[PDB]
């Protein structure tokens, strides 16, 4: 009961400080991001 | 004066060139350039 | 309203409203982020 407690109070104080460890996340959304700004960017070229 | 005794003040100038570069240009919600980047120096 | 546009020979669709920012007095119109006219300014008076 001394182990564990303290164990999950790391995990805490982990995702409070480093927030790359939900950037596997966080490449869903950016992925996402440039897929709705590709389709804006095509409408100002001239194709021609 | 106080073309022969025609005395000035003291002012400079410059003349600079131009190439044929592309530059970045950073808009605002004003309508005024904070910041430009040319990409061929760096 | 939605009406059709021709302004300046200029054409397009959309509903004019006041624009509460700081334009140039020599701008004809500008563009989106799209590359298309979402604002233009008035010929006869000085309003865009």
């Amino acid at each position: 009961a001394n182990q564990f407690n303290s164990a999950i109070g790391k995990i805490q104080d982990s995702l409070s400080s480093t927030a790359s460890a939900l950037g596997k996340l966080q490449d869903v959304v950016n992925h996402n991001a440039q897929a709705l700004n590709t389709l804006v960017k095509q409408l100002s070229s001239k194709f021609g | 004066r106080s073309s022969s005794g025609w005395t000035a003040g003291a002012a400079a100038y410059y003349v600079g060139y131009l190439q044929p570069r592309t530059f970045l240009l950073k808009y605002n919600e004003n309508g005024t350039i904070t910041d430009a980047v040319d990409c061929a120096l760096d | 309203k939605c009406v059709n546009f021709n302004f300046n020979g200029l054409k397009g669709t959309g509903v004019l409203t006041e624009s509460n920012k700081k334009f140039l007095p020599f701008q004809q119109f500008g563009r989106d982020i799209a590359d298309t006219t979402d604002a233009v300014r008035d010929p006869q008076t000085l309003e865009i």
